[PDB]
């Protein structure tokens, strides 16, 4: 089903230390009164930039980017007594699980178990750092903040595409969401510990509060932010020309000028598609000044002049300005 | 209006933003 | 070969196709390689067909003229300005208000 | 007047050389512009103050 | 032995070699990559065990931990300032006084 988030979704940004200092800082964060998905069902789940997981018991996850043995896999597992941490190449079943007496789930780091009290998980992976967030709250989400623990960070340093989870047995219910790059305002304490936390994209008062630095506002007019329509569609308007210019006649040539002696030769009127270029082996060119070589379509212009000669070979970069 | 400052109204004559006074 | 951005018309460029003239919106346009954003309405303007865009006093966009069918369309921005909020104090109530 | 001059740089228009240029290849020309055009607004600002 | 490089973060480096530990007076520090000068007094504030260094709104390093011990320290940095001078011209006397 559908269930609406009111608190959970903020980690410390950084292992830093702040003496109750109101401060804003802009990272993949939990967007605040987006509803999460709340899955019963007994599949194939997608991965945005920061996932957010939460569980009432059940263990195990599956990380990677095919699930297959052509590419890196993520599997951990923390049973009773130890988690592992293990990237390699694996195949994985399409609803895989756990039997303490049978496995059917068909380097290596050994670390603290994880383990009325409820659980919840972050799991952000960007710059080649997969990131682990866990903090354990006692008392249906319940209503109340709390600012969730940051775990420790193993360098995996690959790609991570699609994920699942694991149900252990001696389906369940469990909590994902999603993550979007936005601003939060984090009030700290005077022992360092996160109290409140606002976000300022979704409400005028809290924008209002976003730019004032503090959740207490007084009366008056406070400039926030910018009124904007964003536009809707895109049109093209191109000149009705079909000439086919004759880059062909210009390139195919079983002969050129010399190098003291070039000719010049003028393309106009014509229309020019740029993508009959690349037919004529592998370069040792495209190093574009003042043009984008990726980008030779959207952009028109006039007056294209070119010249044929030849290079020796050890100053093809000489052929630049300055 | 007095005629007065109505006479001295007379003779007086995008990105920005520009706010009407108070 | 040599590229230059001169005051000429758009001759050489790539063979994307063209889409239905559109009103009474703000978008961005590709007129001539030209890019910017504003709505498209019909224009006034009316001089003697030699000329094939024109400027203003803030040095932008404000009248274009497409080859395909020659007729003069008007350019302006859409909505913009700063957006300000209207609040007691917090201690008290919460009922906000938008103003703009 | 002085907002839509190029400042040295290789285009005047604000948008064009977001497509023109590679985004790796503009960022000296952005940084200038950006700098030239916050000046102008710095002397701008304390002359009307 | 087979080095390989751009293809995984940071694995395996070298030795370290760190130094003691040395108490009121400043010194250029070494703490996990952060550069500075200043003293290093033993502090009274208790830090949760993931943090490495603090700071306050002026955003500088003011607290650190540790790294060969759990002991919290501060960094404040030592005696500075301009120095000025009292003279009464050179026309009745020479005497000057130097103020800090
Ligand atoms: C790094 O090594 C030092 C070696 O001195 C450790 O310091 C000792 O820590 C134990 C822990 O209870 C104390 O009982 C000893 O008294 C400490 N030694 C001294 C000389 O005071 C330190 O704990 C080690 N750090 C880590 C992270 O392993
Ligand atoms: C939130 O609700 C809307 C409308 O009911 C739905 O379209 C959307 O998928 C929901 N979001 C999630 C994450 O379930
Ligand atoms: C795999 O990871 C690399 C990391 O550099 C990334 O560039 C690439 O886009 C990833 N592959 C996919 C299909 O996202
Ligand atoms: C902060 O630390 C002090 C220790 O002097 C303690 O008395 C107080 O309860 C702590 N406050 C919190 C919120 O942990
Ligand atoms: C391109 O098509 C338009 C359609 O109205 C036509 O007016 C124009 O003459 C055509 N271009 C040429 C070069 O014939
Ligand atoms: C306004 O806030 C103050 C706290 O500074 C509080 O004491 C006072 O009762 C508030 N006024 C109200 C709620 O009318």
């Amino acid at each position: 089903s559908y269930t609406n988030s009111f608190t959970r979704g903020v980690y410390y940004p950084d292992k830093v230390f702040r003496s109750s200092v109101l401060h804003s800082t802009q990272d993949l964060f939990l967007p605040f009164f987006s509803n999460v998905t709340w899955f019963h069902a007994i599949p194939v789940l997608p991965f945005n930039d920061g996932v957010y997981f939460a569980s009432t018991i059940i263990r195990g996850w599956i990380f990677g980017t095919t699930l297959d043995s052509k590419t890196q896999s993520l599997l951990i597992v923390n049973n009773a007594t130890n988690v592992v941490i293990k990237v390699c190449e694996f195949q994985f079943c399409n609803d895989p699980f756990l039997d303490e007496s049978e496995f059917r789930v068909y380097f290596e780091y050994v670390s603290q178990p994880f383990l009325k009290n409820l659980r919840e998980f972050v799991f952000k992976n960007i710059d080649g750092y997969f990131k682990i967030y866990s903090k354990h709250t006692p008392i249906d989400l319940p209503q109340g903040f709390s600012a969730l623990e940051p775990l420790v960070d193993l360098p995996i340093g690959i790609n991570i595409t699609r994920f699942q989870t694991l149900l252990a047995l001696h389906a369940a219910a469990y909590y994902v969401g999603y993550l979007q790059p936005r601003t939060f305002l984090l009030k700290y304490n005077e022992n360092g510990t996160i109290t409140d936390a606002v976000d300022c994209a979704l409400d005028p008062l809290s924008e209002t509060k976003c730019t004032l630095k503090s959740f207490t506002v007084e009366k008056g007019i406070y400039q926030t932010s910018n009124f904007r329509v964003q536009p809707t569609e895109s049109i093209v308007r191109f000149p009705n020309i079909t000439n086919l210019c004759p880059f062909d006649e210009v390139f195919n040539a079983t002969r050129f000028a010399s190098v003291y002696a070039w000719n010049r030769k003028r393309i106009s009127n014509c229309v020019a598609d740029y993508s009959v270029l690349y037919n004529f082996a592998p370069f040792f060119a495209f190093k574009c000044y003042g043009v984008s070589p990726t980008k030779l379509n959207d952009l028109c212009f006039t007056n294209v002049y070119a010249d044929s000669f030849v290079i020796r070979g050890n100053e093809v970069s000489q052929i630049a300005p300055g | 209006r007095s005629p007065i400052e109505d006479l001295l109204f007379n003779k007086v004559t995008n990105g920005l933003t520009v706010l009407p006074p108070l | 070969l040599s590229f230059e951005l001169l005051h000429a018309p758009a001759t050489v460029c790539g063979p994307k196709k063209s889409t239905n003239l559109v009103k009474n919106k703000c978008v961005n346009f590709n007129f001539n390689g030209l890019t910017g954003t504003g709505v498209l309405t019909e224009s006034n303007k009316k001089f003697l067909p030699f000329q094939q865009f024109g400027r203003d006093i803030a040095d932008t966009t404000d009248a274009v003229r497409d080859p395909q069918t020659l007729e003069i369309l008007d350019i302006t921005p859409c909505s913009f300005g700063g957006v300000s909020v209207i609040t007691p104090g917090t201690n008290t109530s919460n009922q906000v208000a938008v103003l703009y | 007047k002085q907002l839509s001059s190029k400042f040295g740089a290789i285009s005047s228009v604000l948008n064009d050389i977001l497509s023109r240029l590679d985004p790796p290849e503009a960022e000296v020309q952005i940084d200038r512009l950006i700098t030239g055009r916050l000046q102008s607004l710095q002397t701008y600002v304390t002359q009307q103050l």
